[PDB]
């Protein structure tokens, strides 16, 4: 199905690869941009410590701030990805 | 700890 | 020119102005989403102490964490925008 | 500390 992108990234190759998963999941379950936010943010939190902030779409500007290693932004086909460390 | 902007294409 | 609607807010009544404010002045100044966000944001992470998420766009999902009273959600016209704090 | 779900109109 859909085309992942990594546009950013700074964080263990392997939470990559974990990312896309996340999200692809996610895509495959939800519709709703919220939702599929919801599932990745969660998901991080249960793997990996709180506390992960996830934002879904397809137009936005970011300006965030991430503990070191904790940070990817991407694209799964058309949908562009942020998911970051903070708190 | 760092900072980034993003921007959709 | 622009009209402020808030859609979900968790933070003090005057600091809600204060963000319209800081928003008012970037969407003036800036064009680029990601370029009024870091603008807002680093306005608020100094008034306010860090640490300041900002996500300005006109399509997108989130699902974010923020400390109790440091959240607010809103339009400016047709921009979206979506400052809390976590960290 | 609280959790929030956003969604453009
Ligand atoms: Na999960
Ligand atoms: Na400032």
């Amino acid at each position: 199905d859909r085309k992942a992108v990594i546009k950013n990234a700074d964080m263990s190759e392997e939470m990559q690869q974990d990312a896309v998963d996340c999200a692809t999941q996610a895509l495959e379950k939800y519709n709703i941009e919220k939702d599929i936010a919801a599932y990745i943010k969660k998901e991080f939190d249960k793997k990996y410590n709180p506390t992960w902030h996830c934002i879904v779409g397809r137009n936005f500007g970011s300006y965030v701030t991430h503990e070191t290693r904790h940070f990817i932004y991407f694209y799964l086909g058309q949908v562009a990805i942020l998911l970051f460390k903070s708190g | 700890v760092y900072t980034k902007q993003t921007q959709t294409t």
